[PDB]
């Protein structure tokens, strides 16, 4: 899941566009 | 852009401010 990587860790806009229509 | 340790309704925020009027998903552990 996203949480998994963004709060865990830091992340990336092209990494939140993975879960975006 | 914002990736510093957003978590919960913060990671619900940026997956929208990323995502737009497009419309996304979301998942949390339980």
């Amino acid at each position: 899941g996203i949480v998994e990587q963004c709060c865990t860790s830091i992340c990336s806009l092209y990494q939140l566009e993975n879960y975006c229509n | 852009f914002v990736n510093q340790h957003l978590c919960g309704s913060h990671l619900v925020e940026a997956l929208y401010l990323v995502c737009g009027e497009r419309g996304f998903f979301y998942t949390k552990p339980t």
